[PDB]
């Protein structure tokens, strides 16, 4: 079971220490600021408290059995430390570093005390919801509805890094491991069967076998959205990471026999991270663009052109009704709103009639700093129209405010509000065909 | 998707490119290769494909001996159609005993609408808690190596509607599992519950599995009356009102 | 003398608690952000640890 | 296409390597060759470099015994000593400064690419400032081509600043770092 370790009663660090240049130090500090709320158990005879608890010299002298051990100490003395764990009687525990080998053993003595180990060379687990941070990283995260799980420790801190950094709220957050014991097809039930997460992402590397994790992949796959990236793609990348080469097109395979979906760089996976939490899923594939300028709505056609999207046709009342608005709008025969020097409140105008009708599934507005229409006054506004509209639970929205200097406060009033926003164009397009392949 | 991402072009020549039958040649290829293990590598080279007939022009075959189980050297294993069964009820009513689809659905969102509260129970990781709609349509979508279910089910004017369910879930080591069935009200005392039983114990058994657990509660009579017909250990929680049900298959 | 004051090496808090609006629990963080370099004990029979930190039930359970 | 071809001009595609183009045509000094030199502290980013680099017929570089030597002894347990791509996992800002002395020594590739992801070892801004000082008072700086990746978006506005202040090419990810440089590439 993996009940003592996604929601332990009991920690017990072994290797804590009072010198800031320590991972026992780091894991310490990092356990005592989450919320937990159990106790915290350091195991060290060289101090009497760290960080203002009490310490005890060792494993045999505490007053009871843990149900998770984290190992800070060095690799040398593993294999002494796990068998007095299994003498007390602890269920699960994390490793920090091996050197490449007594991977046998290690299994061996797991096996015969009944035990589960997050693989070596693990960075850690995160869960908010339980204010549990066991975990090497220097980032802190919320919490919200994605999980995530990821392979290398490279590969997790550099993940970790730009997640903190795009500062989105996570469900859980693992970082596996050589894989050892536990491994992906396992975690992927009970993900699945939990309620706080909405969506899996996964980063992978290198697999075991494959058919427990086609297995599991699709027995998950029905309950939420589940996305990929994978990297292993030419010889320099393959022998850097000590992979072997020759099985790429079959990964194609068995992602589609799955049901999941595959991204290419990292560039899209932002894009990916504002997707999964902030936007509702769709109904349909028609969309609907307005803008106040030419040249961005046409950088969008041409991409939805390269990935073969639908567009949407008006009804003659909705145009008729959104005629008299305004003159010199010709765009009033075409899905896409057209201005120049427009204010915000001809966004109003446009947005209370179009919101009215039944004519698409998604909205996409556009917004090129100006002089008439400033960027926070349009995006308070726009917000506001969306809150007081009584339709606006049936429709997809999509925000794009293209000014990098001057549309920081206006961004950061839309995720406050918790409506998807992208940097560029045709960075929207992506993540609305993505979602159309997804579903 | 090869044709529309323009690996094989569809217009080569002065005709174009039938699908069907391309898709049924390449049907026969999988059932050849499944069918017969001793084949390592298969080679068409070239297939002549004219309009609506499909030829081969040089083939080679590259085989070995020996072959384990079959099976175990596939990803995806298929639907066990020889499980289905047709039963006569007490009452001599008919009706057919088979694995689970995913197209039930529909028709298992209704059947949990008619159902005692009291039997909705079950325990996942040393808690308790009842089936929701969730639950159902995961159990829709299986694999039939490592969990089962059985559906009871009745056809009327060209539409199925549920009875009975169970449903078994293994461990990995393969030395555990644990059950449960669901009954709908208005029938009950007509034996439809001991065969499900009976089905899932020969099931479970044949896969070669130690011994079955599960839970109830201890007002409900019918089921412990039904352990105990089966005269399998039946166990009672104190202070917690649950009863615990070992069913040791030797 | 004043050095069992203005110097202690372990500090006991009597009434520690997990509730925002107690004096204990401000006592508590204000004693664990300080730099301390001895033991804090909190006694208390209403919880099992407060803030992380294992509690005693009594004066007398003390080690 | 042909008629911009004939002319001898060069295409971008979208907008988004648009913003690379102006970062790439100011602060960026032209080349003398093709061959492209990677550090960093961590193993993924470098990979997903590589692959971008591989998919337009780019160029690495090969490293000479006598580098390869003085590299060696600056701290053990680094295989990355035997590849184009220095690798750490915890390194600190010793450990850049020792790497960027000795590789600006050599004459063994035309373009330096520079990756960090943040970590306790070493903080974003002090790593900026020391890998400026560094580049500000070698004598072969001159000579070389500089690019940096900073990919930590909440806590690498101050050193992005400080790069840009100093006239030096910086981009949000990797393999817009690759984009660029082949794009100049195959412009010369």
């Amino acid at each position: 079971g993996l009940e003592a370790l996604l929601r332990p009663k009991s920690i017990a660090v072994i290797g804590a220490s009072m010198k800031p240049n320590r991972a026992g130090y780091l894991m310490m500090r990092n356990l005592l600021a989450g919320g937990f709320n159990g106790p915290v158990l350091p195991v060290t005879p060289a101090w009497k408290a760290v960080l203002g608890v009490l310490a005890w010299p060792d494993i045999a002298s505490l007053p009871f059995t843990p149900d998770l051990a984290v190992l800070c100490t060095n690799a040398s003395r593993n294999l002494a430390l796990l068998e007095e764990l299994g003498e007390k009687g602890c269920k699960t525990c994390i490793i920090l570093s091996a050197p490449a080998s007594q991977h046998e053993d290690l299994r061996a003595c797991a096996l015969r005390h009944n035990m589960r180990l997050l693989g070596p060379n693990s960075l850690g687990l995160l869960a908010p919801w339980q204010g549990l941070n066991a975990s090497f990283s220097p980032v802190p995260i919320k919490r919200g509805k994605l999980a995530f799980i990821s392979q290398s420790a490279a590969v997790s801190n550099t993940i970790l890094d730009w997640a903190q950094q795009r500062k989105m709220g996570f469900s859980y957050f693992i970082a596996l491991g050589d894989s050892l014991d536990i491994d992906v097809d396992e975690l992927l039930d009970y993900l699945a069967r939990d309620s706080k997460t909405s969506a899996i992402l996964l980063y992978l590397e290198q697999l075991s076998d494959a058919r427990r994790f086609v297995s599991a992949a699709r027995s998950a796959s029905r309950n939420k959205p589940i996305l990929v990236i994978k990297s292993g793609r030419s010889p320099a990348a393959q022998r850097l990471l000590n992979t072997t080469a020759g099985m790429d097109p079959a990964w194609d395979a068995a992602i589609q026999r799955a049901g999941l979906l595959r991204v290419q760089d990292t560039h899209e996976l932002f894009s990916a991270v504002e997707t999964l939490s902030h936007m509702r899923p769709l109904r349909g594939d028609r969309l609907m663009i307005i803008s106040n300028g030419a040249a961005p709505a046409a950088l969008a056609l041409d991409a939805l052109w390269s990935r073969n999207g639908k567009l949407a046709t008006l009804s003659e009342a909705t145009c008729q009704k959104l005629r008299d608005a305004l003159p010199e709008h010709v765009a009033i025969s075409n899905p896409l709103d057209l201005r120049d020097d427009a204010s915000s409140e001809h966004y109003i105008k446009t947005l209370d009639i179009l919101l009215h009708s039944q004519d698409f599934d998604a909205l996409m507005v556009i917004h090129s700093p100006s002089a008439a229409a400033p960027a926070t006054e349009s995006a308070q506004v726009l917000i506001e129209a969306v809150k007081h509209h009584p339709r606006s639970k049936y429709v997809s929205l999509l925000t794009n405010w293209c000014g990098e200097h001057s549309s920081q406060e206006a961004r950061r009033l839309f995720s406050e509000a918790g409506l998807p926003t992208y940097r560029t164009p045709e960075g929207t397009i992506t993540a609305f065909m993505h979602m159309v392949e997804y579903r | 998707q090869g044709i529309k991402s323009k690996k094989i072009r569809a217009r080569s020549a002065l005709r174009p490119l039938d699908v069907a039958g391309l898709s049924q040649l390449l049907v026969q290829v999988s059932n050849l290769i499944v069918d017969c293990p001793e084949i390592q590598r298969l080679d068409i080279h070239p297939l002549l494909a004219s309009g609506s007939e499909f030829t081969a022009l040089d083939v080679t075959l590259d085989i070995s001996p020996f072959e384990g189980d079959n099976e175990s050297r596939l990803a995806v294993r298929p639907y066990p159609h020889q499980l289905e069964e047709w039963v006569e009820l007490k009452n001599g009513e008919r009706c057919l005993f088979r694995p689970i689809l995913p197209e039930d659905e529909p028709q298992l969102q209704q059947f949990i609408s008619r159902v005692t509260k009291e039997d909705l129970y079950y325990r996942y990781f040393s808690e308790i808690n009842e089936f929701t709609h969730e639950d159902l349509a995961n159990m829709t979508q299986i694999d039939y190596d490592r969990e089962m279910a059985f559906v009871a089910v009745r056809r009327i004017d060209q539409t199925e509607e549920i009875l009975g369910v169970t449903r078994a879930i293994s461990d990995p080591d393969n030395i555990d599992a644990e059950f449960a069935v669901l009954v709908r009200s208005d029938l009950k005392g007509l034996g439809l519950g001991r065969r499900l039983m009976e089905k899932l114990i020969t099931y479970t058994r044949d896969h070669g599995l130690q011994r079955l657990n599960g839970i109830t509660m201890p007002n409900n009579r019918g089921m412990v009356a039904l352990a105990r017909k089966l005269g399998f250990n039946v166990d009672i929680q104190l202070e917690e009102g649950i009863v615990g049900l070992t069913l040791n298959l030797a």
